């Protein structure tokens, strides 16, 4: 059988760089080898087919390139919403197999986490349970440190962080911390406190609450 | 007084180049490097040989050596031997009948493509016919097309609505028409053999002389042709391309037993008859040795000729050559290979002298094929014989004639496999089967050992006694139980044939072989005596 | 235009069997290969199998031979696949694409089958209403929540106000745990449209077919 190979599942780029992903095969393709571009949440999506030649629909900054065992897709002007998974699929052996997919990772400059704590709702309260929440909407990188205060206490246990995937307008990520605890817990607190640790300056943002009534 | 002793060959060269023109064929050219790229690739030749080693050549000089040596015809050679197996002889006549009645349609459907060829722009390349679809799509046309299932090739197109007008019938059910040309065609095929055929060994073995020499040299110019096409090592790497588990595989050895006993057809009764025609002093030993070897090789080099341009064809398209490969049969050579040859320069050459070599492969077999059965007769039936051997040649090939008008027909193609696979094998095993088990065990091997070593001055080894006492006849059995115990679904042309068709090729199959138990009963009917009596007289061969 | 209009999401328990629909429209259906290619989470495509129309020409691979079967109907133009002795690698998600004869690409695809295999309990989401405190600083923009807690599987579609406008809405993966998932939605809107206007968040479980909608009230 054969072998699809793309040695790079993760590559950086910026918007309106010129990117480049490879693809290796086990043995001599000669030109049978198709571009798949699969966004988050969608169907992989046909860009380019028999090496070269780009299937209708496809706007002309996707390329490809490549003749033997080594194949190339190229993207010049890279933009927002061409954040995805692409894959690389050789066509003529049985069975037809795919490569191991390279997501392409957007880098921009760096943008302040916008924090806001939430405090839990009447109706998980009536349940008998209550959760603060955290989100951290539009920022960049990835890498971020999320601290939790009950009432001034380092709180870690309970905490749960949700990273979303990259954006397809600003390319910002954006996560969210969640704090479940029971309603007995909850009703013996007042001010809740959740602070965020980024690159994008030395002093952790901090967001509080009090339970009395807000 | 009279007539008496029988004729001999004008020359050593001519009946060495005979038995090696029948021995090559078509089935040399496409059946082997099919099988072969298929069943494990170029590991396949090491059962292939071993098969040809234990297998078909014991069979092949003991048949050659009995036909130099008794000097007999199919049927005659037989009441020398053992009288109640004289329906071998028999048998082989109707056998070769069934053979006879496609064999030449191919080699028609070949002179058909040879007369289309001459053409200065070959008909299968455009699609602007008389007998294309609008499915028809072809190259110089324009690109980034997109093949579609109902899609058709202007070769496929070519092949399938004119020559064969295979799309005029429904299967084996509706196959009528006849299509005229194809009949012509065939006409010619009978004549040029009629010519070639009815004064005997002497023209036969100056005609071989061309028809046997000629395959080489196209396969040379193919060779060579085939070598310097671009992309060509994709066909010859899925060629040659090791496959040890495939040998794991308790198929692969009885495709390849198979295919080097009918690729070699020893016990037809041919070589018996070509055998028959020589000196009494004449070594044959080498002979079948050598000759063997040549029906070999020269698959082995047709192989390459094959998969050469084979590679070409994956070059152009995308690959993977066995796709380019999956069907196996006329349609290798009539449309995949033609329409290689078609996008090559000066591609009316390739065409002609292709084309030409198909021809050139079956007529020589046909030759030995139809010798052997006159010899048989004649020999069986002297001087209530002979009074003309072109009166008796004509009743056989105009008999041929009538019997090929089933397969001349629009559904003919049908037919052929039909024909090919359910009636001809399993009884030729069979027959041959029964031949080496008579020669060996009947007559003794012990009889035959000192028959050849009155023949060539000496005893044959203990590898050739144990060849024919054992190892060969459980070659034959091998391939027969094999065979009975799966019988192929078969299938041609976007077609499968019906569940009753194998009940029909039995019958097939069958009605040739009915009259060797017949002829035991006619023959222990009608000797006096008692079972063991009359049984011991039919066991003990003719005292005069 | 083309379309490949794939089943709904299935939850069965292992051992069983599972079928998988595939309306296909907007081209000559019999004139097309119809491919099955399988995605497990966090893996590459893997292809099952295709199958000719016409006649039903089924062409699998090795590695799910004897594991798909796949069918065709031309009376109403659907491809499908059944998949018998369901285990956890089963658990993927499923795409039928159609394909010409060649090149052999994938040019059309459908919106994919989510399958899950498990004897997990059909659960029911949680679904509370995420909403800022009073004592906030509304400023240029307000950022409102939605929290889904305790469901299985991870079939659910949050969507706010019949999917207009969601221009700056941030949706936050599941998260699994003790057999129960559990995830949170976030929205961005001026403080120009609240309280003042209606906002409505609609958790809906196609598993348990539920669909419990929300209002935040601050
Ligand atoms: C191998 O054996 C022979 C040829 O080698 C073929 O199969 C064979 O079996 C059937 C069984 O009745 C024969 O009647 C037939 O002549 C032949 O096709 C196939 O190619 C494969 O089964
Ligand atoms: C040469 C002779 C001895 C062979 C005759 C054997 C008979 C029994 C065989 C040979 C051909 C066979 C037939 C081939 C064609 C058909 C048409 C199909 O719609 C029904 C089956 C049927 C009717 C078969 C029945 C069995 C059959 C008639
Ligand atoms: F059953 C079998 C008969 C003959 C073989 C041969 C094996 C070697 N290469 C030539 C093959 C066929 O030769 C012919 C051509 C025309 C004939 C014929 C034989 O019989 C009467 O009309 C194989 C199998
Ligand atoms: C092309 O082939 C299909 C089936 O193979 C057939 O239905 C159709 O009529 C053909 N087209 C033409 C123009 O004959
Ligand atoms: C490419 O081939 C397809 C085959 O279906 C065809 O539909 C398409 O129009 C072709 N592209 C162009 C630009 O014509
Ligand atoms: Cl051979
Ligand atoms: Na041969």
């Amino acid at each position: 059988d054969i072998v699809m190979t793309q040695s790079h599942k993760f590559m950086s780029t910026s918007v309106g760089d010129r990117v480049s992903i490879t693809c290796k095969a086990s043995q001599d393709v000669s030109t049978a080898v198709a571009w798949y571009q699969q966004k988050p949440g969608q169907s992989p999506k046909l860009l380019i087919y028999s090496a070269s030649y780009r299937y209708t629909g496809v706007p002309d900054r996707f390329t490809g390139s490549g003749s033997g065992t080594d194949f190339t897709f190229t993207i010049s002007s890279v933009q927002a919403e061409d954040l995805a998974v692409y894959y690389c699929q050789q066509h003529y052996s049985i069975p037809r197999t795919f490569g191991g997919g390279t997501k392409l990772e957007i880098k921009r400059a760096d943008a302040a986490p916008t924090v806001s704590i939430f405090p839990p709702s009447s109706e998980q309260l009536t349940s008998g349970g209550a959760s603060v929440v955290c989100f951290l909407n539009n920022f960049y990188p990835k890498d971020i440190n999320v601290k939790w205060k009950i009432d001034g206490s380092e709180r870690q246990n309970g905490v749960l962080n949700s990273w979303t995937d990259q954006d397809s307008k600003d390319s910002t990520y954006s996560m969210s911390s969640t704090l479940t605890l029971t309603k007995d817990e909850y009703e013996r607190h007042n001010s809740y406190t959740c602070e965020a640790t980024h690159k994008t300056s030395t002093s952790p943002i901090v967001k509080s609450f009090n339970r009395n009534e807000c | 007084g009279s007539q008496g002793e029988r004729e001999t060959w004008g020359k050593k060269v001519d009946f060495l180049l005979s038995v090696i023109g029948y021995a090559v064929d078509l089935g040399n050219v496409w059946r082997f490097p099919y099988i072969c790229a298929q069943n494990g690739g170029g590991a396949f030749l090491l059962p292939y040989t071993i098969m040809a080693i234990f297998g078909g050549i014991p069979l092949f000089y003991m048949e050659l050596a009995l036909g130099q040596y008794h000097r007999n015809g199919c049927i005659s050679i037989w009441r020398k031997i053992c009288p109640i197996f004289k329906g071998i002889g028999y048998a082989i006549c109707i056998i070769a009948f069934y053979i006879a009645s496609y064999y030449n349609t191919i080699m028609a459907w070949a002179l058909y493509y040879l007369i289309s060829s001459f053409t200065d722009q070959l008909p299968w390349t455009s699609c602007k016919n008389s007998w294309n679809t609008g499915n028809c799509t072809n190259y110089f046309s324009e690109d980034n097309i997109t093949w579609t299932l109902h899609s058709t090739s202007p070769a496929e197109e070519f092949y399938t609505r004119h020559v064969l007008q295979i799309h005029r019938s429904k299967g084996l059910q509706d196959l009528g028409g006849i299509s005229w040309q194809l009949a012509l065609c065939i006409m010619l095929i009978f004549t040029v053999i009629y010519f070639s055929i009815w004064k005997g060994v002497k023209t036969s073995g100056k005609v071989v002389w061309v028809t046997a020499t000629f395959p080489y040299i196209a396969l040379s110019v193919l060779l060579v042709r085939g070598a310097t096409l671009p992309g060509a090592w994709r066909g010859v790497l899925f060629y040659l391309k090791p496959n040890w588990q495939k040998l794991l595989e308790t198929g692969v050895w009885i495709d390849a037993a198979a295919q080097i006993f009918f690729s070699l057809g020893p016990g037809f009764g041919v070589l018996l008859a070509f055998a028959s025609y020589n000196k009494f002093n004449n070594n044959c030993y080498q002979d079948a040795l050598v000759t063997s070897v040549v029906n070999c090789m020269t698959s082995f080099v047709s192989g390459f000729v094959i998969f050469t341009v084979l590679g070409y064809m994956a070059e152009m398209r995308n690959e993977d050559v066995s796709e380019v490969a999956k069907d196996a049969g006329p349609s290798l050579l009539f449309i995949t290979y033609a329409e290689a040859i078609a996008n090559m320069p000066a591609s009316t050459f390739f065409a002609i002298i292709f084309f030409l070599m198909l021809i050139t492969l079956g007529l020589d077999s046909s030759f030995a094929g139809l010798e052997g059965v006159i010899t048989a007769v004649l020999d069986e039936f002297p001087h209530v014989w002979a009074k003309r051997r072109e009166r008796f040649v004509l009743a056989v090939v105009i008999t041929c004639f009538f019997g090929s008008l089933v397969t001349l027909t629009f559904g003919g193609a049908y037919v052929v496999k039909l024909l090919e696979e359910y009636a001809t094998g399993p009884a030729v095993l069979t027959v041959a089967l029964i031949e080496a088990v008579a020669v060996s065990w009947f007559y003794g091997i012990t009889q035959f050992c000192r028959d050849v070593k009155e023949m060539l001055g000496f005893s044959p080894g203990w590898f050739w006694r144990i060849c024919w006492v054992a190892i060969s006849p459980l070659f034959l059995l091998f391939i027969i139980a094999s065979f009975l115990m799966s019988p192929p679904q078969l299938r041609l042309f976007q077609y499968n044939y019906p569940y009753w068709s194998i009940i029909l090729g039995y019958a097939i199959g069958t009605s040739s072989f009915i009259c060797i138990p017949t002829y035991i009963a006619y023959r222990l009917i009608i000797t006096p005596g008692t079972f063991k009596e009359r049984i011991i007289k039919s066991i003990t061969p003719e005292t005069p | 235009e083309v379309q490949l209009q794939q089943s709904g999401p299935e939850l069965v328990k292992p051992g069983a069997s599972v079928k998988i629909s595939c309306k296909a429209s907007g081209y000559t259906f019999t004139d097309y290969y119809m491919n099955w290619v399988k995605q497990s989470h966090g893996k590459s495509l893997e292809w099952i199998g295709n199958i000719n129309p016409n006649n039903g020409g089924t062409s699998y691979n090795q590695k799910f031979k004897g594991k798909a079967t796949l069918t065709v109907d031309k009376s109403s133009t659907t491809a499908y696949m059944e998949l018998r002795s369901l285990t956890s690698e089963d658990s993927a998600v499923y795409y039928c694409t159609r394909s010409p004869v060649r090149p052999y690409y994938f040019d059309y695809w459908g919106q994919g089958t989510t399958l899950t295999v498990s004897s997990a309990k059909t659960t029911p989401p949680s679904v509370y209403p995420l909403a800022p405190g009073c004592g906030d600083t509304t400023g240029s923009s307000v950022t409102l929540g939605c929290l889904v807690k305790g469901y299985f599987p991870e079939s659910v579609t949050v969507t706010w106000n019949s999917g207009s406008l969601s221009s700056s809405v941030h949706t936050f993966p599941a998260l699994l745990q003790s057999g129960l998932y559990t995830m949170s939605s976030s929205v961005t809107v001026p403080s120009s449209t609240w309280p003042s206007q209606t906002v409505t968040c609609s958790v809906a479980h196609p598993a348990s077919s539920t669909t419990v909608d929300k209002k935040l009230e601050p």
